[PDB]
RNA sequence: AAGAAGCGAACGAGGGGAAGUGAAACAUCUCAGUACCCUUAGGAAAAGACAUCAAAUGAGAUUCCCCAAGUAGCGGCGAGCGAACGGGGAGAAGCCGAUUAAUGCUAAUGUAGAAGAACAGCGUGGGAAAGCUGACCGUAGUAGGUGAUAGUCCUGUAUUCGAAACAUUAGCGUUAACAUAUUAAGUAGGGCGGGACACGAGAAAUCCUGUCUGAAGAUGGGGGGACCAUCCUCCAAGGCUAAAUACUCCUGACUGACCGAUAGUGAACCAGUACCGUGAGGGAAAGGCGAAAAGAACCCCUGUGAGGGGAGUGAAAUAGAACCUGAAACCGUGUGCGUACAAGCAGUAGGAGCCUCAAUUUAUUGGGGUGACUGCGUACCUUUUGUAUAAUGGGUCAGCGACUUAUAUUCUGUAGCAAGGUUAACCGUUUAGGGGAGCCGUAGGGAAACCGAGUCUUAAUAGGGCGUAG
């Protein structure tokens, strides 16, 4: 049977929330001395996928 | 609910399986799928590809003062290929157990609200003879009849095989389209209780 | 109960099909609602998932997180109103799987505090929060 | 379940054709031609429906200023002079009168020069 | 002496094996082990009995279907690719001769066939089956025909049935050909290069092998996804094995919300023909008188021509053989009106005169045809900022020609059930009934373990994040 294929890439960064997705931050792979430590607090963690966004998230997993 | 048969028996039958309020819109859905059920679905055309030949290009793409083609059996031209040709389909529908269920139950009140369900002690032909089933059809009063009983007997089903709009069912192969398609129905008191646990 | 001739679907049950290209008081005439000439317009023309333009997507823009664990996989939760499917006052994996509450390769099993229950149960071999602990003594059961 | 087109593309033409008649050459006989000739028709008569109620509005001024330049007085001394005097009666039917009936119109001619 | 060869559908197994395309370029990758080429079977083939999985209370060969699941994974972690475990079914079988070919009996089949009910009158009509009236048969009433529509006119249908001869299928018996291991070493494992595994070298198990090597052999060996220990499981290096599964050049019966002559096969017709091409190959057009030829004796014009007019036939001959109907483009003839001093998308709104039908107690209205004269008025489509545009497209007519289908998914409506809803494959004397495997909903938080109306982060019980009718 054919299926709609999930976005096998989409779906290691985005997982399902109660009502949205979460998501972790950009910038924060490398170069972090000259960054500053506000920054380092305020860029780790997850965050939610934006309200513009979350139609191609869905379109993207369409399982999740 | 409480009903008589021909020769005047009380029979009590549920009102969940026979008096239940009319949906239309549900026996109209069950009606109609088990219209869909009835289709085929064998045909087939030919697209562009499945047409005899077509490989070449007709003439050169430019410079001839001709409309560009690309094959013979293009769609466009007479003797091409069916864009979105037919292939054969499957009519079925899913009907829902409860929605089918309920769509008899529907069927069957209707039925007896307008006075075409005849309940009878039994109905049981002697010889395989399509003469008698006439004569106890006229005394009956339903010449064009469904006769619905537990039990179809092999000379009453030969005796019934004849009359134009006389069929002889048993309560398992009854359907929606034959409870409603003939102008009465015979039940007799067994397979009305067959329906009442069937529904 | 009607005739085959007077059954109806009922107002709203039934929607008329669009057919672009079929004239212009159809309101879908020549385009077919597609606008004018670019990529949309054309045939096998899509939306492509995840495609922005050629600006790197968001799922790229944004990093990986987490594994994926087997473990969570097998264990399944169960709730205190799920309960009025089981045959019976022992309530176990097994209890569980023929009620078709868990799927049957689910390991472990773990009630929580959803519903209510209605009788007394003797939960066996499974995990029990606190407020459902509470409600099923409550209700007169026991968790060993 | 085939459907052939060759019926009703008959009649569809045919109604274009019929209102195409006495049309000159394709206009008439040709269904490419006359469906064009049959939409500018009715283009042309919904403008001149406005524009009919403009020309006979024309032609009742044209002949009310004839009127009453036979009784000495111009157009638009004697509309005023009308409603100065209370007068409704329209252009068309005043028009009517100053062809049909000249000894009316002078009786109307002489009540606007005497509110003058 | 016995065989083979060659040909011919699809499906099988095996040896080789693209590229267009997608990745919005492209090389890994995809396409795809596809197309194609080559080899060779059988009614199926292949596989198949554990050196298999599992980690549960364990199960117990192979194949196929529904789920698991677009999950776990793989992947320029891009585009994509994509399991398994297990659950529910179909089918079941294990052996060491589950072989092949004859012949001979017994049974059954098939290959021709036979019988097979019941309607008349009247009127219309060319013709009756249709109409009116009244009968009959029915285990036979929606069959095809017959001069219009027939259960009773014909062929049929229901039902009951036949075989001298030959084939086929089984069971039995017998023959003659082949086969009948005895537990497995150049093997398992290893180095190097490749390939296959969903898995692209990866931390890469497992399988295959071109190259180089190379055991233990039951006090042993293989597997359990690097690897080690423990535990479980199973014994490779001998062979075989039905069903459930794949297909259609064909035979029979039956079917169709499949086509109806530009459709449907390319092909309803003397079609793979004519025609085109050196060739491989490409590849048409083209059906219909009438119920019955009753297909027009004879006469006349004409060249013993063609063609026609009579006569005749026929219900009908503008049904006369190029023959049903007989549209349009296009081209004639006739009648009425207009038109040879007037400038243009040819109409439109007005409007005189004429012509013609009707009324009307008699030139007035009404209908129809024409349109002197006046006003206004630069086609249509497409594409554009914008088109009378000297931008595109169309010589015209007829016929055909473009948003589909399948599956997945989301939202909306509607219907049923409702904290529940619903089964799938299958089975079924088949739209029913059964089948609960599974799926969705009913709880979230967190990477996860884990906890749960909470949870995560934190030293924090603070703060903050995410949470608190299908
Ligand atoms: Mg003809």
């Amino acid at each position: 049977k054919v299926k709609m294929k999930t976005k096998s890439g989409a779906a290691k960064r985005f997982k399902r929330t109660a009502n949205g997705f979460k998501r972790k931050q950009a910038f924060k792979s490398h170069i972090l001395t000259k960054k500053s430590s506000k920054r380092i607090r305020q860029l780790r963690g997850l965050k939610m996928v934006d309200k513009s966004d979350e139609a191609a998230v869905r379109r993207m997993c369409p399982y999740i | 609910m409480d009903l008589k048969t021909v020769t005047g028996a009380a029979v009590e039958l549920s009102d969940t399986a026979f008096g239940r309020e009319f949906n239309e819109a549900l026996v109209h859905q069950v009606v109609t799928a088990y219209l869909a059920g009835g289709r085929q679905g064998t045909r087939a055309q030919k697209t562009r590809a499945e047409v005899s030949g077509g490989g070449i290009k007709p003439w050169r793409q430019k410079g001839t003062g001709r409309a560009r083609a690309g094959s013979i059996r293009s769609p466009i031209w007479r003797g091409g290929g069916r864009a979105f040709a037919a292939k054969p389909q499957d009519w079925s529908q899913k009907v829902n157990r409860k929605m089918y269920r309920g769509a008899m139950q529907c069927i069957l009140a209707e039925l007896i609200r307008q006075e075409r369900l005849i309940l009878v002690e039994e109905l049981t032909i002697s010889a395989p003879k399509t003469k008698e089933l006439i004569a106890k059809l006229s005394e009956l009063n339903a010449p064009r009849a469904l006769i619905i009983t537990k039990e179809v007997d092999e000379n009453l089903y030969l005796a019934a095989r004849n009359i134009p709009h006389v069929n002889v069912l048993d309560t398992s192969e009854v359907d929606p389209v034959s409870l409603i398609a003939f102008d009465k129905v015979i039940m007799s008191v067994e397979a009305a209780k067959q329906f009442e646990e069937a529904l | 109960g009607l005739r085959l001739n007077e059954l109806s679907p009922g107002v709203g049950a039934k929607k008329t099909a669009q057919r672009r290209g079929r004239g212009i008081g159809s309101g879908l005439g020549k385009t077919g609602g597609r606008g004018v000439k670019g990529q949309k317009s054309r045939s096998g023309s899509s939306i492509r998932a995840g495609f922005e333009g050629g600006q790197t997507p968001l799922y790229r823009r944004l990093p990986k997180f987490g594994f994926t664990s087997k473990m969570a996989m097998t264990t399944a939760e169960v709730r205190l109103s799920e309960l009025n499917k089981v045959e019976g006052d022992v309530i176990s994996v097994a209890t569980l799987k023929t009620a078709n509450i868990i799927r049957h390769d689910m390991k472990r099993a773990r009630i929580i505090l959803s519903g209510d229950v209605t009788k007394a149960y003797t939960f066996q071999g499974v995990k029990v929060t606190k407020g459902a602990k509470q409600a099923i003594e409550a209700a007169g059961g026991s968790i060993e | 379940a085939r459907v052939k087109r060759g019926v009703q593309a008959n009649r569809r033409h045919k109604k274009i054709l019929k209102r195409a008649k006495g049309y000159y050459g394709a206009r008439s006989r040709v269904y490419r031609v006359a469906v064009q000739a049959v939409t500018k028709a009715g283009q042309y008569a919904y403008r001149d429906r406005r524009n009919k109620k403009r020309t006979f509005r024309r032609l009742w001024i044209a002949r009310i200023n004839a009127g009453a330049r036979l009784n000495g007085l111009s157009y638009s001394r004697f509309i005023n002079g009308m409603k100065k005097a209370n007068i409704t009666i329209d252009r068309r039917v005043l028009a009517d009168i100053a062809m049909h009936d000249a000894a009316t119109f002078g009786a109307l001619v002489e009540k606007a020069k005497a509110e003058l």
